[PDB]
């Protein structure tokens, strides 16, 4: 499969008044590993983050032609862009290939620039946006993300217990994933602090 | 078709074309736009002066999208191809967005659009200067685009015929904190200033725009409206 | 075809071009434009000639556009002239960050619109942009940086210039009380609020932006209204 | 199959290929060169397809060396690692796609020795050490099992021999002899030939 | 698209769009070039001596390639566009061909440019004149000449700009093989040439030389002022 | 004055000058004489050398085997509508196994003639053709201009001071049917004579001949091969 | 400087190019149609200006159609271009809606592509008038003529060309509603006798078209027989 | 007023402001000679104009002036009659296409819009001059009942309850203006008859006028024979 | 003012008849045909004496057997002299043979009319050239001299003189010529009337000239050479 080509994994998580992010950091082209610190997560604003999973060339060029239209678009109108609204550019962007699209299902997460609304969701490869108010997984170990975010999630999470429910999630379905692992960064969104650590996890 | 321009610059440092079309929107009839903290209201003079003419045929005021209104001085035709842009403008931000297109985003793409006429090939520049209003993120909106394509941002102002003695009534008669009911009396009051003979529900054109959207108003509404 | 042609991209007698000889005509007569250099930082003063009580205030500036990251421009001469190019300079920036992931150095930037502005004024028989504009930026190959470039696709980096309405009287201003090498941000600031008084002064008349780097970042900023009114009554003592 | 690998140091980065250039069973030749220089303290590693390598590593030379012509300064390892990234990506769903892995090494002044790692889909990778072809197999265990961040010039290139040492005792494919070349403050310099 | 005739022929058979352009060209800055046994210098004069401009950003010598050089004299624009050709050429050059462009074969490239300007539809011609100094594979040193019509020339010592009649008069009888004899006499001719139409000369003369296998030096403010007290 | 500058300018009169400034240069090139029989179609051109030292100018051409023509007005020209006469005849051979009949072929001629003149830009073809041709309707001779007009004529002249060539014609087309092919290629080169002046003559350096007839192919006669239908003229 | 283009309307709302190119349709030899009771016929005064041209050169009388028929006058070159415009919409729609294409539609059609040669100053207006006839079962005869405007009536009897005021005068007097295409030659050929100027203009030929139920609706050249015995009549 | 550079030969703002070639064809609206009238009743629209027919050679039956668009559109052309036929070409390709794209058929204020833009095309496009006609349409509303509908050269439309236009349009506004100052089909017919008939002051026969209506029970658009045209005429 | 293919009231079109004043104001080019060959020779009119006599070439060589010296705005020339070079080339690589003088001759003439602003696209001239031609070669016919010109009207002469000094030229080439000259007479002559009709003093850097015999290829007489041959 193209999507399992280079593997990886990403995932976000809703709390009370903050969001979560993480993803593996082990970049591979088949069963071999490259680097150990490919970076999956970015940055689209002071508090809203994207997360890419899939084709690893579609992964940069997909994060690198968002940020293109990103930052035209808050040049044009001053202007912070809303969570919302990023999710629908995205989308655009990605049925724009329809045809031939990019091999990247990104999930986003982030607060609203206004009123600090947690908001997550998803799409896929040809951008079909889906808003949860729980959690978003995206990569090769989907399943055994699922299956550790429905029975760990809590409904009104502080950022401390948030972060420990995202990060033993992705610890435990990424063990059970062989092109996925290699670590685990984690950005827990809050409204006055963006806390990114990385976690001790297996390296085989 | 040709492939210069017909608008060039002169010796002084003016594009006469760009002036020229100016002179059409001063001999046009006069329009009125206040923003009074509660919404914005848009009024215009539609005295069709023949009696033969179907007052509700046509119309002055258009809604360019739900919480967005049109409003313009000059040449009725070109005004009829811009709102048909403005409106292809606005949906075409919503289908990428996913969300009604800012007041101010759609009079800057309005904006490039009557550029693009006054530096083209063959095309004189449009004979009309629009009156755009709108209601995004709890704020009245009141923008005023002309024929050379710069905009500029109103609290209130007139257009059209005796525009010059419409501004002055209109700032000794202005506001910070007016709602909008009391800014449809003055926005009528400086449409009656240049009025000739007796104004009618069917013989203006008002159009109010706060958080429920953009709406024109009815003669019901106008005859209310003009008998206080 | 070839009656109503104007022929706006040709030679004349004497070797020059007409059209853009007109439209520099046209940049003479609109609002002041000035920017001064310092060691830490670039500012740009434009005098603001929408004065209006009516006028609603909206946007965050009229005169100063923000380029992108690092890069803000003051444009001079047709308003709407001038939205078509700031809307190019963005594209043209973002298309370079796009294709080395790195912020484009300022000349970079400039360079290429100069090079659009110089192809209206050769082919096509359309008129040339009637705007010039001054970049201010900062990028680390040069640091702190000042541009000027003009309707015919001309360009320059100065320390300190001026554009716009009566930009000679404030270039000559300007010699007399620049320091070169020994000029800092605050008295930068002071030395355009001096220019902008001889060629004119409240603090609704003018437009302050400036550019300074803070913790390998840069920051571009336009002075409140406080913030410059301070200033002006500072020149005024000195008066 | 082309054997490249680089090794990054405290401030130089050190790079080695094989030198032959084989057509279906023989060696047409023994003392083929994989290196292009894109500028002065600039190297581009590129193998693959036949004329494809060939072909996008000299666009991207030209291009590199016509930045600094018109710019007067040079673009920087991390630059051009995406400047030809980009370039990359753009043919991989285009109607003439380039089959060709590399390796960018480089130094910067202010940002220090550099190595970038890019497959054929155009994935770019930093990385302190990386090898491509069938040889990177037997060789990225050796250099994960010795390589140290403070390793010196010395030790790098003892460490290369053991990696070169590995294909002759284990590799079924014939490469004999290797270029080494070495990129630091003073620029780009020709090492001697690893020959066996 | 816009295809009418700019350049046509007039009942004397004259082109006057491209009389027009060289007439630019005399209003432009003077730029000297001279020729030397195994150096190349380039001399320009600086019209407009601003002190609170950024003399980097409006230099007159530019480089087109490792060994070709070049100054320029009219619109300082299309100067811009045209380095720039010349510049992608010389990369394309070196691409295709497994070797540096000789200094007639880029001369020849910007004089074909030119011409077609000349007479095409739509577009005015150029209106600079380039002066293109280097050195060959062989190590010989070339000065070439091209104006706005498309035709260039080889001298051994050339002025284009306002000042050209008398600098090329003056040059006339002063350029011998004695004048010549190192590098630093054919560095005196030029400034002894630019000195003689250049107001104020000194600190408004920016000269660049060019050595066999060597980059492109551009003298500054210093070195310049050694050079114009060594005449005196 | 104001409307004798482009070709899509209607004059006051019902006229457009810029065509008829374009049949001006018919008239100032040499003169040319075609006539027919019943069996035959000749053309006799008198070809011109302006300099003392340069060779006179070639005036018929070949298009085909059975179709040959006589040019006057614009070289240039001449050759741009000849490379389109050899082009129709050549797709006709291709798709249809067979020579295209002179009538088909100017027709075509002039439709592609009248484009231009109706186009604002563009200019009418400054040349006027001597068409000389044989198909199955036997013998042929046709007309052509810059104002896109063709005309089927049993005998026809044109270029400068062809007046008295064509007044010499009128007097004897009425033996040209019975002519035989000596006979008339004496009478073309007779009317051709009477265009030049009474100093010179009509010598084998000056005088070109094209003929085509049933069983004969279009044959051109250079200097050597002009002689024998030369020399026998009083 | 109001009549050097097609898309300049003058002070008095007129588009003198258009009327310019209708001067060209007045200095061309007369041409006459005539719609009987079973079919049209057509008659030009073709003039022979030279004893070198072929009996039957330059023709005005062109066949568009197998059904239809295209009488000619001004500019030859223009009315050539014309007769092929006209011969391709006949042939499209044949080959689109599988029928012969009724006059009416055939006219509309040409009339129309005329017209959009006097609205740019890309072009200019066609400088030649025609007729058009043809003769069908179920149709009839139809008999129309299109000016250089790109107007297009149906005729009776119609005249166009140097003496069309003088030859319509003589058309008004003959029946030809009651009448047939046989009688109608003869009588078209003397009105053609009688306007033709023989003090101004020099010889002439007579050339003679018709299509009616007497050739099973084919539009066909006048038999020589036929012609010369209407030449007679009218001489 | 006033002029400069080429604003008398092309669609140009003058320095009034006003577009002079745009003027030129209003007047060229008047070259026809003839005059067309519409008026708007309760159940009904009536459409009535002159039929000048003087040459007996040229067939009358092809004369006509009143034109259908659809099968419930008809329309009456004033002005230069090839502009007008080209115009009246361009209402029955954009009707037609209306009905494909939206499944339904085109409003007659709709039409009149679609063809107001495209004439409006004319005024600001220099290459090309605008047309020298005059369109007024017919026709019954789905939920507004008989409507009338009039776009000039200028690209400038509007709705009426009767209007007139070419030489006698001034005095057939003014007296039309009065009748509706103070309609069954027979009062609306003989209305529209009348003020054709009083500003011409002719005493219109049977085959000198052509008439078009629609009704609310016959939405169908028609032409009224010259017999019908007479029963009308014979009532007044 | 008018457009480029605009006709003038005699039948001549004004640019064409502009373009044939700017050749008379070029160096004078002087072509003579022999049976043993045909030899071209062309003043270069140095303007100043820094500017290198060997930069300037009014004679090139189109191919092996065809050689060709202009006159007029030389620039105009040089696109002209591309579209002979590849059309022998294509010629050889088509038919395995070289082309004749006058087809070569025939092919450069084809663009002599193809000019004018509408109806074109952005790759097509806007005027017509302004340069004379003058080509000889060696083919089947033995050597062949022919002259090309702006209106794209091309013949064959045994001896034809373009330039400003044509008119002087053509009458000596008139008197000193005959149909029996060997290649050396008519490179003396050449030479002679060349030096009548200039202003510089004649001498071996001042000139070009060049002979295209049926044996050896196109060449250009070297310093030395021309040196001998002004004895």
């Amino acid at each position: 499969s193209i999507m399992s080509y280079n593997g990886g994994a990403v995932m976000a998580m809703k709390g009370k008044n903050c969001v979560a992010i993480a993803a593996d950091r082990r970049f591979g082209i088949q069963a071999q590993m490259v680097t150990t610190d490919f970076q999956k997560i970015f940055p689209m604003g002071d508090r809203l983050y994207i997360g890419l999973a899939g084709l690893a060339t579609d992964v940069q060029t997909v994060a690198q032609r968002l940020k293109f239209r990103l930052n035209l678009y808050e040049l044009k109108e001053g202007r912070q862009i809303k969570p919302y609204t990023l999710m629908s550019m995205v989308a655009n962007l990605l049925y724009e290939k329809r045809f031939g699209p990019y091999y990247t299902e990104p999930v986003i997460a982030g607060l609203d620039p206004k009123t600090f609304k947690p908001f997550i969701c998803s799409l896929d490869l040809i951008g079909c946006p889906m808003v949860t108010d729980d959690f978003v997984v995206s990569g090769t170990c989907s399943e055994q993300m699922y299956g550790m975010c429905e029975s760990l999630w809590e409904p009104n999470m502080d950022p401390e217990h948030l972060f420990e429910t995202i990060s033993q999630a992705m610890l435990n379905a990424v063990d059970r994933d062989a092109v996925s692992g290699m670590g685990v960064i984690v950005h827990v969104i809050e409204k006055d602090k963006i806390t990114t650590r990385t976690l001790k996890a297996r390296m085989d | 078709g040709y492939s210069f321009s017909l608008t060039t610059f002169s010796p002084s440092g003016k594009l006469v074309q760009i002036e020229y079309a100016l002179a059409a929107v001063a001999g046009g009839a006069p329009s009125v736009g206040i923003k009074a903290a509660n919404g914005v209201v848009l009024a215009t003079e539609k005295k069709q002066k023949s009696i033969l003419y179907d007052e509700r045929s046509v119309h002055k005021v258009e809604p360019i999208t739900k919480h967005i209104g049109l409003v313009y001085s000059g040449m009725g035709p070109d005004y009829r191809v811009l709102v048909h842009r403005a409106r292809k403008l606005a949906q075409q931000y919503y289908l990428v967005y996913q969300e009604p297109i800012p007041t101010a985003q759609l009079v800057q793409r309005v904006a490039s659009v009557m550029q693009e006429y006054t530096q083209s090939g063959g095309v004189r520049p449009f004979g009309v200067s629009l009156l755009i209003c709108g209601w995004n993120e709890g704020r009245p909106y009141l923008f005023q685009s002309d024929p050379s394509g710069a905009y500029f941002a109103w609290k209130a102002t007139a257009m059209g015929k005796n525009y010059v003695n419409g501004k002055t009534f209109l700032e000794k008669r202005y506001n910070e904190d007016l709602e909008l009911e009391d800014a449809i009396h003055t926005a009528i009051l400086t449409l009656k200033e240049s009025f000739e003979g007796q104004m009618t529900e069917d013989n203006i054109e008002v159009g109010i725009c706060n958080e429920a959207g953009f709406r024109r108003l009815t003669p019901t509404e106008v005859r209310d409206y003009l008998a206080a | 075809s070839r009656r109503y042609d104007s022929r706006t991209t040709i030679f004349s007698p004497e070797g020059r071009l007409y059209q853009v000889e007109y439209a520099m005509e046209a940049i003479g007569h609109a609002g002041t434009c000035l920017g001064i250099l310092a060691n830490d930082g670039v500012l740009l003063a434009a005098e603001r000639r929408n004065i209006h009580k009516l006028l609603d205030e909206v946007f965050f500036s009229e005169k100063i556009y923000k380029l992108n990251e690092d890069m803000a421009c003051s444009v001079a001469g047709i308003t709407s002239d001038a939205n078509v190019l700031t809307n190019e300079l963005r594209l043209i920036a973002q298309r370079y960050l796009l294709q080395y992931q790195e912020p484009i150095p300022c000349e970079q930037l400039v360079t290429a619109l100069c090079d659009i502005k110089q192809a209206y004024t050769q082919f096509g028989g359309k008129r040339p942009f009637g705007v010039s504009l001054l970049y201010i930026g900062w990028d680390k190959h040069y640091g702190f940086q000042l541009y000027q470039s003009d309707p015919s696709g001309n360009y320059g980096g100065w320390k300190a210039t001026c554009i716009g309405n009566n930009s000679a009287a404030a270039v000559s201003m300007l010699k007399q009380d620049y320091k070169e090498g020994e000029m800092t941000l605050k008295s930068a600031l002071a030395l355009a609020v001096k220019v902008l008084n001889k060629t004119m002064l409240s603090a609704e008349k003018v437009e302050i932006a400036t550019l300074t780097r803070e913790s390998g970042k840069t920051v571009i900023r336009v002075l409140k209204q406080k913030e410059v009114e301070q200033l002006i009554k500072k020149h005024e003592e000195e008066e | 199959m082309e054997y490249l690998i680089g090794i990054q140091g405290p401030d130089y980065v050190l790079v080695a290929s094989d030198r032959v250039a084989a057509s279906n069973i023989v060696q047409m030749k023994d003392d083929h060169d994989k290196m292009f220089k894109m500028s002065e303290k600039i190297l581009l590693l590129c193998v693959g397809e036949a004329g494809d390598t060939v072909q996008f590593a000299e666009y991207i030379q030209k291009n590199v060396q016509l930045y600094k012509m018109r710019n007067g300064y040079e673009l920087s390892p991390t630059a051009a690692a995406n400047f030809t990234r980009r370039n990359l990506a753009d043919c991989l769903r285009s109607r003439t796609p380039y089959h060709v892995n590399l390796l960018l090494a480089g130094y910067d002044e202010h940002e220090g020795p550099a190595l970038y790692y890019m497959d054929y889909l155009a994935a770019l990778a930093k990385a302190p050490f990386a090898a491509h072809g069938y040889g990177a197999f037997l060789t990225l265990s050796i250099l994960d099992r010795y390589y140290t961040p403070t390793i010196s010039r010395e030790r790098a290139v003892e460490l290369l021999r053991k990696c070169l040492e590995e294909l002759q005792k284990r590799f079924i494919l014939n490469l004999p002899t290797f270029s080494v070349r070495v990129i630091d403050k003073d620029g780009i310099h020709n090492l001697e030939n690893i020959a066996f | 698209s816009y295809d009418r005739a700019i350049t046509v022929f007039s009942p004397d058979g004259h082109l006057f769009q491209v009389e027009y352009a060289q007439e630019a060209v005399k209003k432009g800055s003077t730029a000297v070039g001279v020729r030397g046994k195994d150096i190349v210098v380039l001399g320009v004069e600086k019209k407009s001596v601003a002190k609170l401009q950024d003399e980097r950003t409006v230099r007159k010598i530019c480089a087109l390639d490792d060994n070709v050089c070049m100054a320029f004299a009219g619109l300082t624009a299309d100067a811009r566009i045209v380095i720039n050709r010349a510049r992608v050429e010389c990369q394309s050059h070196r691409l295709t061909v497994e070797d540096p462009v000789t200094v007639e074969y880029i001369t020849r490239y910007i004089a074909s440019l030119k011409q077609r300007y000349t007479q095409s539809n739509g577009r005015r011609p150029f209106g600079i004149s380039a002066l293109i100094v280097g050195f060959d594979f062989d190590g010989t040193p070339r000065l070439y000449q091209t104006d706005p019509s498309g035709t260039y020339h080889a001298w051994k010592a050339n002025a284009i700009g306002r000042g050209a009649k008398s600098v090329r008069e003056f040059l006339e009888k002063n350029y011998t093989d004695d004048a010549i004899e190192t590098d630093d006499l054919t560095i005196k001719l030029v400034i002894k040439a630019l000195l003689e139409v250049v107001q104020s000369g000194g600190k408004n003369i920016e000269l660049a030389v060019m050595r066999r296998d060597q980059p492109l030096k551009i003298l500054n403010p210093e070195e310049i002022e050694k050079y114009v007290a060594e005449i005196e | 004055n104001q409307y004798d500058n482009d070709v899509t300018v209607w004059s006051p009169q019902g006229r457009i000058h810029q065509i008829e400034y374009a049949m001006e240069a018919v008239k100032q090139g040499s003169a040319t004489v075609g006539l027919k029989s019943k069996t035959h179609a000749v053309l006799v051109a008198l070809k011109r050398a302006q300099s003392e030292l340069a060779a006179h100018q070639k005036k018929i051409l070949h298009v085909d085997n059975h179709i040959g023509i006589s040019i006057a007005g614009l070289t240039a020209d001449a050759r741009l509508l000849c490379n389109f006469m050899r082009q129709e005849c050549l797709d006709s051979r291709f798709v249809f196994d067979r020579p295209l009949p002179v009538s088909r072929l100017v027709s075509l001629i002039g439709s592609k003639t009248q484009i231009p003149t109706q186009r604002y830009g563009r200019r009418p073809y400054g040349v006027g053709l001597l068409i000389a041709g044989y198909d199955d309707m036997g013998p042929h001779i046709f007309q052509t201009c810059p104002s896109a007009n063709y005309f089927d004529c049993r005998a026809m002249s044109i270029g400068a001071r062809s007046q008295s060539a064509r007044t010499y014609l009128e007097r004897h087309m009425s033996e040209f049917m019975e002519c035989n092919l000596d006979e008339l290629v004496k009478h073309g080169l007779r009317a051709l004579r009477e265009t030049l002046p009474a100093e010179q003559d009509l010598t084998t350096k000056n005088v070109s001949i094209g003929i085509v007839g049933k069983d004969l192919e279009f044959t051109i006669y250079d200097d050597d091969d002009v002689s024998p239908f030369l020399d026998g003229l009083e | 400087g109001y009549d050097l283009s097609a898309s300049t309307f003058s002070p008095d709302g007129r588009v003198f190019q258009v009327e310019y190119a209708m001067k060209a349709v007045e200095n061309s030899s007369t041409a006459i149609g005539i719609r009987c009771k079973d079919g049209v016929v057509f008659g030009v005064e073709k003039l022979v200006l030279s004893k070198l041209y072929e009996e039957g050169s330059n023709k005005r009388l062109f066949n568009v159609d197998r059904h239809v028929g295209m009488a000619v006058a001004g500019l030859l070159a223009d009315a050539r271009s014309l007769a092929d415009i006209a011969r391709e919409e006949a042939s499209n729609f044949r080959s689109n809606f599988g029928y012969n294409i009724p006059l009416k539609h055939l006219a509309d059609r040409v009339a129309m592509y005329v017209h959009a040669y006097t609205l740019y100053s890309a072009v200019r207006p066609f400088g030649c008038s025609f007729m058009l006839g043809s003769y069908s079962a179920n149709d009839g005869a139809q008999l129309y003529m299109i000016d250089p405007s790109g107007v297009s009536y149906g005729y009776w009897g119609c005249a166009i060309g140097k003496a069309r005021q003088a030859a319509k005068t003589e058309i008004e007097k003959l029946q030809m509603k009651e009448m047939t295409c046989r009688d109608v030659v003869k009588e078209v050929a003397k009105i053609i006798y009688i306007v033709h100027d023989e003090v101004k203009d020099k010889a002439f030929e007579l050339e003679l078209s018709w299509v009616g139920e007497l050739t099973k609706g084919r539009h066909e050249i006048v038999p020589k027989d036929i012609r010369e015995e209407a030449e007679k009549y009218a001489k | 007023g006033s002029s400069a550079g080429f604003d008398r030969h092309i669609t140009i703002f003058s320095p009034e402001g006003r577009l002079y070639q745009v003027e030129y064809a209003f007047k060229a609206i008047n070259q026809g000679g003839l005059t067309s009238v519409a008026v708007r009743g309760k159940d009904c629209a009536v459409i009535v104009t002159q039929k000048k027919v003087p040459d007996k050679l040229l067939d009358s039956s092809t004369v006509t002036h009143l034109f259908k668009i659809t099968e419930s559109i008809g329309c009456v052309m004033t002005g230069m009659t090839a502009d007008s036929r080209s115009q009246v070409q361009r209402a029955r390709y954009e009707a037609a296409n209306w009905k494909y794209k939206y499944g339904y058929e085109i409003p007659v204020d709709m039409l009149c819009k679609r063809i107001a833009d495209i004439s409006q095309v004319y005024t600001q496009n220099a290459e090309m001059r605008p047309l020298g006609c005059c369109m007024i349409l017919i026709g019954i509303d789905e939920e507004q009942g008989p409507q009338v509908y009039k776009c000039d050269p200028a690209g400038y439309y509007c709705g009426f309850k009767a209007t007139a236009a070419g030489v006698k349009q001034t005095e057939s506004t003014s007296f039309l203006e009065k009748k509706v100052k103070k309609w069954t089909f027979e009062q609306t017919v003989e209305t529209a008859i009348t003020c054709l008939s009083t500003v011409l002051s002719i005493d219109f026969k049977p085959s000198e006028i052509e008439v078009g209506v629609v009704t609310v029970e016959n939405p169908k658009f028609r032409i009224l024979t010259e017999a019908e045209i007479d029963a009308h005429l014979v009532a007044l | 003012d008018r457009g480029v293919n605009t006709f003038s009231p005699e039948g001549r079109l004004f640019q064409v008849e502009y373009a044939i004043e700017a050749i008379k104001l070029g160096s004078t080019a002087i072509g003579i045909q022999t049976s043993e060959g045909v030899c071209l020779a062309v003043e270069k009119r140095i303007t100043s004496p820094l500017m290198e006599p060997s930069s300037i070439e009014k004679i090139v060589e189109i191919d092996a057997h065809i050689g060709c010296a202009m006159s007029g705005l030389i620039a105009d020339a040089k696109t002209l002299i591309d579209k002979a070079r590849v059309e022998t080339q294509n010629h050889w690589f088509t038919y395995n043979e070289t082309m004749t003088v006058e087809s070569v001759t025939q092919a450069v003439s084809n663009l002599a009319l193809q000019f004018g602003e509408e109806d074109a696209d952005p790759g097509a001239m806007s005027r017509p050239f302004g340069v004379a031609l003058l080509f000889g070669g060696v083919d089947e016919k033995g050597p062949q001299l022919f002259h090309m010109d702006p209106s794209g009207t091309f013949v064959q002469c045994d001896a034809r003189a373009i330039g400003s000094a044509s008119e002087g030229a053509q009458s000596s080439l008139q008197e000193v010529y005959h149909k029996s000259m060997t290649l050396k007479e008519a490179i003396k002559s050449s030479l002679i009337i060349l030096k009548q009709v200039m202003e510089e003093k004649l001498n071996a850097t001042n000139i070009e000239l060049a002979t295209v015999q049926p044996g050896q290829n196109f060449h250009m007489f070297t310093k030395e050479e021309l040196e001998e041959v002004i004895k």
